[PDB]
C-alpha cells in the first residue's frame, strides 16, 4: 500500500464499461507527514475520497481485492483514509 | 473539516435518543436537526472521524430500541461545497 | 378589641394541611393567601365573619370561638380578595393594623436529640406530623394565640421542619417542630425573627 | 387464629404510630413485637394474662371495642418476647402455621394525590400527613393484623412517611405517602411482606 | 438538568391528551411540543425521573386510548449538547 | 378553565364541516384550527363541559358523513401549562 | 444515608462498561469498586434512589452485552451498620 | 461470650444484602466480613442468641434473592480460644 | 481524557500477548494490567478513539491465537468519576 494525498479528479467519458460508476482520482504519493512529492497515480474510488485526503491506495491484482473493483481494469484503488500517521514516538499526521 | 455523523429518524423521540446516545458515547457537537417533513428528523454531528464514526454506532444501536431508524451514515470528511451548501454546522 | 391581625401571602403545603386536618370550615388548599383576626369578645367573631363574607369571596377556614375570645380565618388564592377582605375587617371593628396587641415570645426552647419516652408522651396529644424518638424539638409560646401561626409559616419557609403541632386558639399560642437541629435552628430563627418583626400595642 | 407475626425490631414510625394510637404500655423504637389475632375478642385477655405472667413482655395493645381480638406485647429483648409468642400460641393450642394467610386485596399507588384528596385523607389519619403532591400507597390485607408488620417493612425499604396503618377491624388497610420512588419501593417491600407469611388459607 | 419525557403522537388531539395526562400525573413542566411534519407532534415535559416517568406512564396509557402513540421515551439525564441544540425547554 | 374539544379530521372539508356543527350544535366559541401536515386538520372549541360534549358529538355525526374522523376528544378541564403551552385559544 | 446499588461482574472490563454506563445513565457517584478474588468485581454507586436505580438499570443492559453479570441490586436505604462496617463510600 | 452468626455468599453483593438484612432484622454487631478468595465472602455478626438467630434467619432469606448462599450458620456460645485465632470480632 | 481500551484474557501469556499486539498496532499508552483473581488479568491501554479501538482489534486477533479472551471493549470517552475512583491510567 502506497501513502498518498488525493490531489485532482479525472472525467472520462468514453471509457472501458466495467468501469463505469467508478471516481476516478489523482493521488500523489507523500512523505508520512503529508506533503504530496511524487508523480500522480489514477486511482479508483473505493472508500469514499475526497480532493486534499491522505490516503492508502493497493496497486495492482490486489487493487482488485474489492466488491467495487472486481473484474474491472483498475490497476490502482484506494483501500483507507488515513486517520493518523505516527513515525515512532511521534504523530507525524493528523486527520 | 470535521467528520459529520447524521442519523435519520422517521420520529423526534427516535432522534432525541439517536441524539443523546450520540452525544455521552463520544467527542461529537451536535449542530442540531433537520426537519423534512413527513415525520422524518435528521440529527447531525460533527467531530473527528473516530468521535464520529463511534458516536453514530451508539446512536443507531439506541434509536433502533425506541423509533424507526431510517438511515445512519458517517461522512470522514465531507467536500468544502458540501459544507458551503447543506446546514451542516460548518458553514462559513 | 383586636387582639390579633396577622396576614399570611401564602401557606405552605403542611400548615394548610394541618388546617385542612384540624379546622371546621371550608379547608384551605396550599400556596393561597390568609389572614388572622383574633378579638377579645368571643361571640362578636361572628360580626366580623359576616364583614368579610358580605364584602368579599374569601372562604372562611377557622371560626372558633374561645372560653372568651374568637378566632377568625379567611383565605383565597387572589391576595388582593383577602386585603380587601382584611380592610373591611378593620373598618368594621374601626381599628387600623397597629391596634393589634404586639406579641410576647414566652418560651422559645431546642430541645435537642429527644428520648423516645417524651415523643410517645408528645405526639400522642399533637395533630400533625409525629416527631420520631431521636429528632430534636423547637417549642414555642406566643401571647395573644392567633400570630402562632405566623410563626409556624415563616419556620417551614426557611427550614424543612415537621409541624408537630400549632395552637392557634385560646390564652397561649403553641408551636411544636421536629426535624434535624441543623434546620432547626433555621427553623427557630425564622419563626423568632418573624414574631420578633410584628407591630402593635404593647 | 387468625394471624400470628413477630416484628423482630419495630421501625422509628411504626413505633410512633402504634404508640400514638393504643391503649396500653406503649412500644419504643425498637423492641420486639409479637401480635396475635383471634376470635373471639374476649380471649385476649386471657392470652394477655398468659403472656404477661410468664414472661417479662409489656402490653402493647389489646382490641376488643373495633373488631376481634387482636393483642400485640413489647419487650426489648427478642427471646422474651418469643417466649410470650410462644406462651400465647400454647395457651390457644395452636401452631405457627394455624393463621390465616394474609390475602393482599388492595395495592395501589396514586401519584401526586391532589390538594382536595389530601386534605380528605388527612382528616382521617392518626399519623404522619399527606402533603399536597406527592405519592400515596393503600395496601389492604385479610386478617386485619398481618397489616401492622407490612407498616414496618415498609419503613424498612425507603423513606417513606407512614400515614395509617389500621391493625384492627375487619380488613387491614395501610396507608403510606412520600415521594414517587421512594414510595414505590416502600410498596414493594409492604407489598412482598404481607404476600410471604405462611399459613391456612 | 431536569429528565427528559417525550411522547410522540401521530395526531394533535392524542398529544394533548398525553400532555395532559402527564401535567396531572406528576409534577413535570410541559414545555410545549414539536411539530416534525406529517402529523407527527412530540410533546415534551421535564422534571425529576420518577416524575417524568410517572407521567410519561399515565401519559402513554391515557395517549393510547385516544390517538397513535408513535414513540414513548424518558431519558434520565440528557447530555449538555443536547439542551443546547434542541428544542428541549432547558437551553441557556 | 373552559373545557376543551378537539375533533381531528384528515382533510379541510371534514373539519369545516366539523366545526359548523360544533358551532351550531351548542354554545362553545371555535377558536380555530392546527395544521400539523399530513392532511390533518383539527378543530378545536372551547366552552362549559356539557356545551362542549354535545358541540363535539355533533361535530363527529356531521364529520363521518364527510371525510376522514382521525380523532375526537374532549377534555373536562385542562391542566393550567396545558393552556399555557398549547395553542387552544386560552393563553395568557 | 443515600441509596447503594451495586453490580458484581466476574471480569474487570464488564465492571468497568457497567460503571460507565452507571454514571453516565444518572447523577450517581461511583466510589470505587471491591475485588473478591476468583475475577469477581463489584462496582458501587451511591446516589439517590431513583438515580441509583435507573444508574444500575443502565449499568446492567450494558455490561450483559460485554461480560458475565453475577449480581445487580439495589439498597434504596442501608442501614447505619452497613456503611459503618463495609466498604461502601459513606463510612464515618 | 457474644454469639456469632455467620453468612458466606460467593459474591459480595449478596453479602452486602444479607448484612444489611441481618442489622436491621436485630440487634446484632455486623463485625466486617472475610474474603477467603474465590469469589467466597462471609459476613459475620455477633450478639445475643436471639438476636443472632432471628438476624441471621433473615439475612439468609434476603441473600437467597439475591446471591448464591453458600453456607448459614449460628454458634451460640463459641470457645475462648476461637474468639482467640479467629478473626471474629471479639478477640482480646 | 483519552479513550480506553481493555482486553480481559483468563492468562497471563495471552495478556502479554495483547498488550503487544495493542502498542505496536497504534500510538496507545499500554499504562499496565489488573489482577482479579482466578486467572483473570486485564490489559488496559489508553489513546485517542481510532488509536485505541485499532490497537484493540489487533490485540483481541493476536491474543485469540494464544489464549482465552474473556472480553474486549472500548469506552471512547470515560467519565470523570470512573478515571477517579479506578485504576485506569488517568487519575488525577
Amino acid at each position: 500500500m502506497v501513502l498518498g494525498k488525493v490531489v485532482g479528479t479525472v472525467v472520462a467519458s468514453r471509457k472501458e464499461p466495467r468501469i463505469e460508476g467508478l471516481s476516478l482520482l489523482l493521488v500523489r504519493a507523500c512523505d508520512p507527514d503529508g506533503t504530496p512529492t511524487g508523480g500522480a497515480v489514477v486511482c479508483a474510488d473505493a472508500v469514499g475520497a475526497g480532493v486534499g485526503e491522505v490516503v492508502l491506495y493497493a496497486s495492482g491484482s490486489s487493487a482488485r481485492q474489492t466488491e467495487v473493483t472486481n473484474n474491472r481494469p483498475v490497476d490502482a484503488t484506494i483501500m483507507a483514509i488515513v486517520d493518523l500517521v505516527e513515525m515512532g514516538g511521534d504523530v507525524r499526521f493528523r486527520k | 473539516a470535521d467528520a459529520l455523523g447524521m442519523i435519520e429518524v422517521r420520529g423526534f423521540v427516535g432522534m432525541v435518543e439517536a441524539a443523546d446516545a450520540m452525544v455521552k458515547a463520544a467527542k461529537v457537537e451536535l449542530i442540531g436537526y433537520e426537519k423534512t417533513g413527513g415525520g422524518y428528523v435528521t440529527a447531525v454531528v460533527r467531530g473527528d472521524v473516530a468521535a464520529v464514526k463511534a458516536a453514530t454506532e451508539a446512536g443507531q444501536r439506541a434509536a433502533e430500541r425506541v423509533g424507526e431508524v431510517v438511515a445512519v451514515h458517517v461522512i470522514p470528511r465531507p467536500h468544502v461545497n458540501v459544507d458551503a451548501a447543506l446546514p451542516l454546522g460548518r458553514t462559513p | 378589641t383586636l387582639r390579633t391581625y396577622i396576614f399570611l401571602d401564602a401557606l405552605q403545603p403542611q400548615l394548610a394541611t394541618f388546617i385542612g386536618k384540624t379546622a371546621r370550615g371550608f379547608l384551605p388548599v396550599p400556596g393561597q393567601a390568609s389572614l388572622w383576626v383574633e378579638i377579645a369578645p368571643g361571640i362578636a367573631i361572628n360580626r366580623v365573619t359576616d364583614a368579610a363574607l358580605k364584602a368579599t369571596k374569601v372562604q372562611p377556614a377557622v371560626q372558633v370561638v374561645e372560653r372568651a375570645y374568637g378566632l377568625l380565618e379567611v383565605h383565597h388564592f387572589d391576595q388582593g380578595e383577602v386585603l380587601a377582605a382584611g380592610s373591611t375587617i378593620l373598618d368594621k371593628l374601626e381599628v387600623r393594623e397597629e391596634g393589634r396587641l404586639k406579641p410576647q415570645v414566652m418560651t422559645h426552647q431546642i430541645i435537642r436529640a429527644v428520648e423516645a419516652y417524651q415523643t410517645q408522651i408528645i405526639n400522642r396529644n399533637s395533630q400533625g406530623m409525629m416527631i420520631l424518638p431521636g429528632e430534636s424539638l423547637f417549642i414555642l409560646e406566643t401571647q395573644p394565640a392567633g400570630y402562632a401561626v405566623l410563626a409556624a409559616n415563616e419556620a417551614e419557609k426557611a427550614a424543612n421542619v415537621h409541624l408537630v403541632n400549632v395552637t392557634p386558639y385560646g390564652a397561649f399560642g403553641r408551636l411544636y417542630l421536629a426535624g434535624s437541629e441543623a434546620e432547626i435552628d433555621a427553623a427557630a430563627e425564622a419563626a423568632e425573627a418573624a414574631i420578633r418583626s410584628v407591630s402593635g400595642v404593647a
